[PDB]
């Protein structure tokens, strides 16, 4: 199946060093192996939420190269606004229902990576669980990646379970880029 | 161009000068009728990123306390030096017990000196680097009035380091208060909720000193008259006199 | 579970009363054996491990030894406070706390010495509270700043001077 | 009225190219200490036999006001206040009363 | 607690005197931090302008029930309001629209 | 070379010293005929770029 | 490690302190027989490289 | 975040202040019986590495 | 030269008095330099212990 994949990536100041490098390296390799029929976008979150294209764009040779350059250029931005980040990614996938009705037959997938708990905007985790499930409404699966042990993983597991997906732990080690690739290959096709 | 162009040269940042003299005061001075014991420790008070007051409120449900405890944790640290071995080196304590028949506490002075509030920032090439702050302030509150719940002298693992070569990390100030035991719904488990009697203390509501880098402040205290501890034993059983 | 001297509303809802009154030992060399009290407190352990205890030999000499029975003709370990009692307190030791605050309840009996050692005081050495004054990070024309605090920590030297009153040694009549 | 602003500081002008005109990024902090003295009248003498009404502290919508509490210990519904609560009435005095 | 003590112990209250002290002023320079973000340093040449309008020259905007007060808790940083005020003027019709400024 | 070469060492910038004492003044002092109320707040005045 | 590891924290450079008071002097003071007029301007003198 | 986020703003390092007054002394003062000649030059003494 | 002068001009020598002065103390902070290596700055809070 062609798929509509949205990646939501923490860019908190805690990601500085190996975690940001390994996350970027995994995203470059994931972008490089994307098929020409897929559609995608990238959301970064920190204290501020920022999106690469604000909508789903096709995995053209130009768009994949521009996305890889964006993945290389982005810098860390302090705090952690997980609620806005997820809602923005969800909003971009839900654009399929109205603005872009031609990719409705594609498989939609939302992938979130974080190393920490919410610290900016809505930080009540029960409210965030409500906000995500009411937005997604069972339309697609949410895969939450907990990078490290400095995060409430049970919050990430419950959120993925409520939305047709599963959570996965990424261990802070030398192989974290491979661990991200290994997980993505499970859901890539 | 680069300073590395000279291989035996280092870059220099032109830092400030401060020709202050201060003392590291340590040792017991014995006299016929008293000893004056001084110890010094370097202390460190950490960066606290959010100066929250928190309610300390464990649940209760194996021996529990008679009721669930409740208290408050504050952003303040406090000094604990309530142990005899801080005041005497092992030699000085030997000298005390070899030469004197009794001991009682008489007077106490606490001096905080060589205060440095230190800014932290990112270092070139990663990590952090530290600089002395002229605008940073150390808050010192001395509670002569005993306004605030007294938590010293409870056998807690909070003392100044036993060796003078070790940095004191003063404990976070937190205390327990009375409250009302509220049943946690159907479970029958209990928590102590705050009640009108529960004392919530905000130390920032009092006046305290703001000390800059290089600042010094001193507390002094006189002990009340107390019975001396007898350092000498008995050569008889009282029932065999 | 909670062993030793304790008080509360049930077996499950108790506080420890260790080490118990200063008027009784919780560790001594008995004639061929170290005896340790169920109420004993350890000033750390020799490595959990073997406890570190004062040798309360001056209490053992004066009928206050551990497992001292009293017979009321009937056999019990408890001795009431009697009129005309004499006893030794637990010895001060190198690692003992110096004071504790006597709780300002209405009344008390012989609180001059705290159970953990040192002197009971109604007005003990005052608590000295320290914190770093929080400093605000930048707000203004820079975007996305939020509210932040400056990363600051404090160091210094705590110098503590304590004077102790010292009594003279008692004169010795012994030959040996 | 006490008016405060930071004195603007000019950025560099000179041999460096393309500088334009800029201001130094500066902000100010400090401590505002406000001391207010109030004149206080004495309480009126009371002739009553029966006690005056209690000077009750005001009531909160949940639990108790002005006390930091753990909102997970209480069935109150003011979790959005995070366990520090204002009273729902304004605290007004005038609890004690005297004849005309 | 102090307000409870006031209303428990006194029959009346009136304002008497006020002192405002600004102290521990720091004008802080900001610059780029290594590795991104910003870092702050204390400025010896930065100046805080303080104007106290004892003469009431300037339009008085205090005491209007506005959301401008110092924080209720001592643990919170005051962000003093921007000074702005209303003045008289002439109502001019915005052309054909009949709307007015 | 780098200061990171010692793993338990941090770089130091040699900042300035300022041995000033100041008060955080807070609290109500009551008397028979008056109360003196003091509060302190930290304030921040933002960068205004224009 | 990095100061960015705390998301609500900023690095600090520990700059100097200078508790000087100075006046911005401006305004006309009129009198029966004279006026004293004061104005103040910030000035800037640029870097001259040669 | 960056100080560059405001385009008309520059970073500031919070350097020190030194309100010293000094003279650049130059010129000949002639008199009937003598002249006093003063000149000033800035001098530089280089880094000598050894 | 001074030792030559001593032995040329005097019949005996004995030690009399000593003064040691430590001056111009600088406790110097070290940190990473831009582009690698380290750079040094004078510390106002650093202390030299003299016993």
């Amino acid at each position: 199946m062609p798929k509509n994949v949205v990646f939501v990536i923490d860019k908190s100041g805690s990601m500085s060093g190996r975690k940001i490098q390994q996350t970027r390296e995994a995203l470059i390799k994931i972008l490089d192996d994307l098929s020409p029929r897929d559609q995608f976008n990238l959301i970064v979150f920190s204290t501020e939420a920022t999106q690469w294209r604000p909508s789903l764009v096709p995995a053209s040779a130009e768009n994949v190269n521009k996305a890889r350059s964006f993945a290389a250029g982005i810098q860390a931005l302090g705090g952690t606004n997980i609620n806005d980040a997820m809602l923005m990614a969800v909003q971009l996938l839900d654009s399929s229902n109205q603005e872009e009705r031609l990719p409705e037959g594609s498989v939609s997938l939302i992938i979130l990576l974080t190393d920490g708990d919410p610290t900016v905007g809505e930080t009540n985790p029960r409210s965030i669980q409500n906000n995500v499930r009411e937005a997604v409404s069972g339309r697609y699966s949410l895969f939450c990646l907990g990078f490290g042990f400095d995060v409430s993983y049970a919050f990430l597991e419950k959120l993925a379970l409520d939305n047709g997906g599963l959570a996965r732990r990424i261990h802070e080690d030398s192989d974290s880029a491979l661990q991200l690739q290994d997980f993505y290959q499970e859901v890539a096709n | 161009t680069s300073v590395n162009s000279a291989e035996a040269s280092t870059g220099a940042g032109g830092g400030g000068s401060n020709p202050v003299k201060s003392m590291w005061s340590e040792g017991a001075t014995f006299s016929a009728n008293s000893v004056t014991c001084t110890f010094s420790r370097q202390f460190l008070i950490p960066y606290d990123p959010e100066h929250h007051y928190k309610v300390f409120s464990p649940a209760a449900s194996k021996v529990c306390t008679i009721s669930p405890i409740m208290g408050y944790s504050t952003p303040w640290r406090y000094l604990d030096f309530n142990a005899l071995n801080l005041f005497f080196s092992p030699l000085e304590f030997q000298h005390l017990i070899e030469n004197y028949g009794s001991i009682a506490p008489d007077a106490l002075t606490v001096t905080i000196s060589e205060i440095a509030v230190k800014d932290v920032t990112d270092k070139t090439g990663g990590g952090v680097q530290v600089t002395d702050s002229t605008t940073g302030r150390l808050c010192m509150l001395v509670d002569h009035e005993y306004k605030y719940p007294y938590v010293l002298g409870q056998g807690q693992d909070t003392l100044a380091p036993e060796l003078p070569i070790w940095v004191y990390f003063p404990p976070q100030y937190a205390y327990l208060t009375v409250g009302d035991v509220n049943t946690q719904g159907i479970s029958g488990d209990s928590k102590k909720l705050a009640s009108e009697e529960s004392a919530f203390y905000v130390l920032e509501h009092s006046s305290f000193q703001l000390l800059g880098t290089g600042g010094t402040a001193t507390m002094s205290y006189k002990f009340p008259p107390v019975p001396p501890e007898n350092l000498e034993g008995c050569s008889q059983h009282f029932y065999e006199m | 579970a909670l062993t030793g001297l304790s008080t509360g509303t049930s077996q499950n809802t108790r506080i420890s009363l260790r080490p118990g009154p200063v008027s009784q030992p919780y560790h001594h060399w008995d004639t061929d054996k170290y005896v340790t009290g169920i109420n004993a407190i350890s000033h750390g352990q020799t490595t959990q491990g073997v406890g570190r205890f004062p040798n309360e030999k001056e209490q053992l000499k004066q009928l206050q030894g551990l497992n001292m029975h009293t017979y009321f003709p009937t056999d019990q370990i408890e001795r009431p406070l009697m009129v005309g009692s004499v006893w030794n307190r637990r010895a001060l030791h190198y690692e003992s706390q110096l004071w504790s605050k006597i709780p300002n309840l209405d009344d008390s009996f012989k609180t001059q010495f705290a159970a953990l050692g040192g002197w009971g005081l109604h007005q003990p050495p005052p608590q000295i509270f320290l914190k770093i004054l929080p400093q605000s990070g930048p707000i203004g024309g820079i975007k996305s700043m939020g509210i932040t605090t400056l990363v600051q920590y404090a160091v210094g030297i705590m110098t503590v001077t304590m004077t102790f009153k010292l009594g003279p040694r008692k004169a010795t009549g012994r030959w040996n | 009225q006490i008016f405060l602003k930071i004195l603007p500081q000019s950025g560099p002008i000179g041999g460096i190219k393309s500088m334009g005109i800029t201001t130094l990024v500066q902000y100010a902090v400090g401590i505002m200490t406000v001391t207010m003295t109030f004149k206080l009248g004495p309480r009126k003498a009371t002739g009553r036999w029966n006690p005056q009404p209690g000077v009750y502290p005001p009531h909160a919508a949940g639990h108790l006001p002005y006390v930091l509490y753990d909102p997970t210990a209480t069935d109150a519904k003011q979790h959005h206040r995070h366990g520090y609560e204002k009273p729902e009435e304004l605290w007004t005095a005038k609890s004690r009363v005297h004849p005309l």
